[PDB]
């Protein structure tokens, strides 16, 4: 005969009875056990309760701690069975004798007195599920459990994104698209129980960088122009020598180091006909000032008709010393104040490993073992555990050539969790130290 | 939304919604309460058990039915058994379904008011309807003229309808069923030294009844075949392992329904109640209710009962009318099954008491309505 | 501070706190006075010894038991015994502790408010409660429902329990026990011509009965074999140094359990006892009676005593029923065990006979509380 018919109960019961934060300890904790019966027959979910609305009632320890013998466990099924005053078993009928053990029909419906009587990252994956709701224009209901309280607000943005049974298909339209229909009940749909919507949402929207080589290309100048992608000017610079022409993309970099821009000497990208050279010499003039006097370069022999002919010496020149003053900002902001240190930030990631345990460990930047992203991987995830992912990690069976597509996964989410790590795949493949350095302090900046 | 159809019987409680085929909620109309001394710390301090599980811990308990003949006797258990049936065996809110109650003709009028008030105000549903069981039971056979025999656990009753109209003066009832063939075969096992006293032993011979008993085609010669031969003998196990025997007293006991006068009643049996009932209606309509004798109930569900209706009528007809018995296996359910049809029809849903009406009218409302 | 749990037995003490798993002191329920004339100096100026103390000296002392019975008979030497419970053997001031009790059924009521006066009064304990032996057995079992066949050294008794109710009516007591088979072991000890006669052999004669005998599971057919082999001969040596042997008495000595009459009584055995306390139960509860026999106390730690019940209460069920007897390797301390269980329940804390109390009801307060 059937080995299972009821799991989908389990949650049921799980998603109306979340209203009290304690009744999870006698029902299950939604995985689909059979824990309830016995518990709540000993009536101890009528005592639970209480807590929905005030937790400074009975506790779950002051009332049985398991002061019950191991032969005549009697007691505890009256005393908590009497707390009956608390939503209150209409069917007067029954009792502590019968709930002693618990019959189907009267389980199944106390708990319906009980449903009767019950009720009155996740925000990066459902900002694709908002975003819809802007429409001509109105708020975002963000969660379905956070902005709207009532059926109002949330009615009006669903004519803008489209029995309570049939109800929640208002809201699972959205969802109908991949299945998702069950496990989120519609007392729960429209009541907006927050941690089901959370997840329910974010889980539903997860499915809703530039690493090739030119013909010809130096590592130099693929660092420079990953960097220039990586640090987020407006512009997606392709070639330095032709994005930079108009001085905006370093006038940007510039605000990127710390240099103040007064963008009323800038001339804007929208240049008049008549002009658009003398405005875009004017900008590259502009460029080479800030970068000559407040950001401290040597610039011997440059002036701002280079960068507007985009002299390829004369601009290296400028964008190595900007990668020096960034990376410097970059070791300096990490620290106190203006030190700057290698052996202090080293030794960081193999501490803060410790507050997980794992057997990842690195004597320094020059090590050998960092030539695959095991070391990364491991730490990109200390911090912040939402981001596990060891699907596509590979341990011990990698060759020379397989690591890339790892270190270009580390590097990649990387910048998702929110380390502005700035490097190429490449250096951190090869153990370049004045690169995995960098690596290691972007992920410290969001790791302390 | 969706109606509720509880029909309330003495020994049975049938519950369900409208427009299923069968009641969702079969259990018994008891409320047991412990009858021993507790002696292990905090078990005991439940007092009522009620449904199937003041069936299971009978052994420990003094059983009472809330209903008997019909009427509510204790009103505070039958609110138990109400509480019960709405919330536990069928799971629902009742301020958010009309509740169609059934009800035995030439009950009084006191009862029909009790449960109104009861349903407007314990529980406050929004509409209600009180219905007669025999009517129920023609709706269950689809047809619209018979003459029915309800034969429950407290109550026997025969109303005849033509055409979809009742005949009133022909209603006849009877204080005879089901509970009442229990108790005379308690009295009658004692011959063998059977012995049953508790009300958890009637329970057992309730049980034996329901699974031995049956209806003589010739109550003189069944009773010269047990005489002679022990042919028709038959045991039963009880709980604790004993392991009775019994023949005479298998159609003994349900041929109190044909002689009533074994229990020392002065009424007339089954079939001459039914007899007297179409005597009484129209002789133009008497053809028609003798081919439609549709009989219900738990009590009409012993072998033989329909052949000997059958052969009893017969001798009574005037030869040329065409005596028909109707015997549905559903029986048991008819009432509640009659309930769900016209629970369902939607020219009924004008005809709910709803509260508005009864917060004018008060609990009399009920005798208009219905 | 913590509860404490004393089994006053009649012929051991077990004494311990609440929460343990088993009795921290068990000793003797004696006192010793001394016979002889004290012609060594500084030997004779102690009086009375309790203990186990009395024990190892008794062949210079006169030894008395202050409970008989179950009922306490000397009140100076029981409190002697409570006082080296306390104060000897647990080392703890009652008058912090409250402390729980126990009793056998159907004594006299005299005995239950003098142990409590004795508590409040002369040990001025806080609180404390007299609970019943066989119930406490089931507290120390697993069970619920079952009846309890208890048997220490003066009174064996019998209490079936459903659902956490006794049933009083039910409940059964014998006053034959594992004393009584001690001074049968004696008097049969004569034949071989063994002669123990001063109360110090009958501590002799208990250590043989607990050493050698066992329980036939058939009487007849071992009789014969001790008469035709000598296979079942075993030896003992007294405590100067002669050698005794036994080869028949060993099962003739506990067949008095199953035959009274060894001894002159007209009583049942145990088994029939057993199975009589079941018949007078109700009959729904009785397949759960016949499923759970719980063995308890020292008298049931013969070998063969649970086959032997096994194959008599099988012998008296309607052979339907599933017999089965439970007997715990810790069947000698079940009673302290289920009272260390009891006292240690948070919902039992309200239960105890707090001082306040008896300070207004007086003794009699026992016989509501417990
Ligand atoms: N197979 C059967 N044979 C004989 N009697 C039966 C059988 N089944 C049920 N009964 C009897 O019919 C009654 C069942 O209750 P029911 O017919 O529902 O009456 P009510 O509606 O008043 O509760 C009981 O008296 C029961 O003993
Ligand atoms: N293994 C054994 N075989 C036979 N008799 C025993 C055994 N153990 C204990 N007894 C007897 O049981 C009695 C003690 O049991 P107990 O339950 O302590 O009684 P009480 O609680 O009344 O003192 C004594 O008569 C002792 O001789
Ligand atoms: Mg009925
Ligand atoms: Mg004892």
């Amino acid at each position: 005969y059937s080995e299972e018919e009821k799991y989908a109960f389990v949650n049921w019961i799980n998603k109306a009875l979340e209203n009290d934060p304690d009744c999870r300890h006698v029902i299950p904790m939604n995985p689909n056990t059979d824990d309830l019966f016995k518990a709540v027959g000993d009536g101890i979910v009528l005592c639970k309760m209480i807590n929905l609305s005030v937790p400074d009632t009975i506790d779950e320890r002051a009332i049985n701690k398991k002061k019950l013998t191991p032969f005549i466990i009697q007691e505890n099924l009256n005393l908590a069975l009497n707390s009956a005053s608390a939503i209150g078993c209409h069917v007067v009928n029954i009792g502590a004798e019968d709930l002693r053990a618990g019959k189907p029909h009267l389980v199944l419906g106390l708990l319906w007195q009980i449903i009767k009587i019950g009720l009155f990252p996740e925000e990066l994956l459902l900002r694709w599920a908002n975003f819809h709701l802007e429409n001509s224009g109105w708020q975002k209901i963000n969660n379905f459990s956070a902005d709207i309280k009532d059926s109002k607000a949330y009615f009006h943005l669903l004519n803008q994104i489209a029995d309570d049974l049939k109800r929640a298909e208002s809201m699972l339209q959205q969802a109908d698209k991949l299945g998702c229909r069950q496990f989120v009940t519609p007392a729960d749909v429209v009541s907006g129980n927050p941690k089901l919507n959370l997840a329910f949402v974010a889980n539903l929207f997860n499915k809703y960088i530039d690493w090739t080589l030119l013909e010809g290309e130096t590592r130099e100048e693929r660092t420079f122009r990953n960097w220039m992608n990586s640090l987020g000017v407006n512009p997606h610079v392709n070639h330095l020598y032709a994005d930079l022409q108009d001085a905006l993309v370093i006038l940007q970099l510039y605000e990127r180091i710390k240099v103040p821009v007064d963008w009323s000497k800038v001339n804007k990208p929208p240049y008049p006909k008549l002009g658009a050279n003398m405005k875009k010499l004017e900008n590259c003039n502009y460029a080479v000032e800030l970068g000559k006097h407040p950001a401290k370069f040597s610039l011997v022999g440059i002036g701002g008709q280079d960068l507007n002919d985009g002299n390829q010496t004369l601009t290296l020149a400028l964008v190595w010393q900007l990668m020096r003053r960034y990376t410097l900002n970059v070791l300096e902001d990490l620290g106190d104040g203006q030190k700057a240190n290698d052996d202090i930030i080293v030794n960081w990631v193999n501490r803060t490993l410790s507050e997980a345990g794992k057997s990842t460990s690195i004597q320094s930047f020059k090590d050998k073992t960092i030539s695959s992203s095991l070391a990364v991987v491991d730490l990109i995830d200390a911090i912040q555990p939402g981001c596990i992912n060891y699907d596509l990690v590979k341990s011990g069976n990698l060759t020379e050539d397989d690591k890339h597509n790892n270190a270009k996964y580390a590097v990649s989410m990387a910048r998702r969790i929110g380390a502005r790590v700035y490097a190429l795949p490449e250096d951190l493949v090869e153990v370049k130290p004045k690169m995995v350095m960098t690596v290691f302090a972007c992920l410290m900046g969001r790791g302390m | 939304t969706t109606a509720l159809v509880c029909d309330n019987g003495s020994g049975l409680v049938k519950a369900g919604f409208a427009g299923d085929d069968a009641p969702r909620a079969v259990f018994p109309s008891i409320v047991g309460r412990p009858r021993h001394q507790g002696v292990m710390v905090g078990m005991g301090q439940k007092d009522s058990y009620v449904g199937d599980e003041a069936q299971s811990k009978r052994g420990i308990l003094t059983l009472k039915y809330p209903i008997e003949h019909g009427i509510i006797t204790n009103w505070d258990d039958m609110e138990k058994i109400w509480h019960h049936t709405f919330y536990n065996e069928l799971r629902v809110a009742p301020e958010e379904h009309p509740t169609l109650l059934t009800e035995a003709p030439l009950n009084p009028k006191a009862n029909r008011e009790k449960m109104t008030q009861i349903m407007f105000e314990t529980f406050n549903v929004p509409a209600m309807y009180v219905a007669i069981q025999a009517v129920l039971s023609l709706y269950a056979s689809g047809r619209t003229t018979g003459i029915v025999l309800d034969s429950g656990d407290g109550v026997t009753h025969n109303v005849p309808i033509y055409e979809g109209y009742a005949l009133p003066h022909a209603i006849m009832r009877l204080d005879l069923a089901g509970r009442d063939l229990t108790d005379y075969l308690m009295k009658i096992l004692t011959e063998r030294g059977y012995s049953f006293v508790t009300t958890a032993e009637r329970e057992i011979v309730r049980d034996i009844k329901e699974k031995l008993c049956y209806v003589a085609l010739d109550f003189e010669n069944e009773m010269a075949t047990a005489a002679s031969s022990s042919s028709l003998e038959k045991s039963y196990e009880l709980p604790d392992g004993q392991v009775i025997t019994i023949g005479n007293e298998r159609f003994r006991c349900p041929e109190t329904l044909f002689q009533p006068s074994f229990i020392g009643m002065e009424s007339a049996g089954i079939h001459e109640t039914t007899y007297n009932s179409i005597m009484k209606c129209d002789i133009d309509i008497r053809k028609d209710l003798y081919a439609n004798n549709v009989m219900s109930g738990g009590t009409t569900m012993y072998p033989g009962i329909a052949d000997r209706m059958q052969k009893e009528i017969t001798a009574l007809a005037p030869s040329t009318m065409k005596i028909k018995i109707i015997a549905p296996p559903e029986r048991k359910y008819s009432v509640w099954i009659g309930g769900s049809i016209l629970a369902s029809l939607s020219t009924f849903q004008q005809m709910w008491i709803t509260k508005q009406e009864y917060d004018e009218a008060g609990p009399s409302i009920v005798h208009r309505k219905c």
